[PDB]
């Protein structure tokens, strides 16, 4: 799922990511959790709020 | 200002 920061997002965890309002991640999984995402970044993966992107699978 | 994140914890 091509997947779209909206808003800048600094993670909260060691599970988690960072990203900056407008970032292109890479949803690789969805399984769990209708409130976090594991998808792609900077060489890194993990989870990301549903609610600070704009989803588009 | 950007949206309060989910509880991280099922």
């Amino acid at each position: 799922m091509e997947a779209i920061a909206k808003y800048d997002f600094k993670a909260t965890a060691d599970d988690e990511l960072s990203f900056k309002r407008g970032d292109i991640l890479k949803v690789l999984n969805e399984e769990c959790d209708q409130n976090w995402y594991k998808a792609e970044l900077n060489g890194k993966d993990g989870f990301i709020p549903k609610n600070y992107i704009e989803m588009k699978p | 200002v950007p949206p309060p994140v989910p509880p991280r914890r099922r």
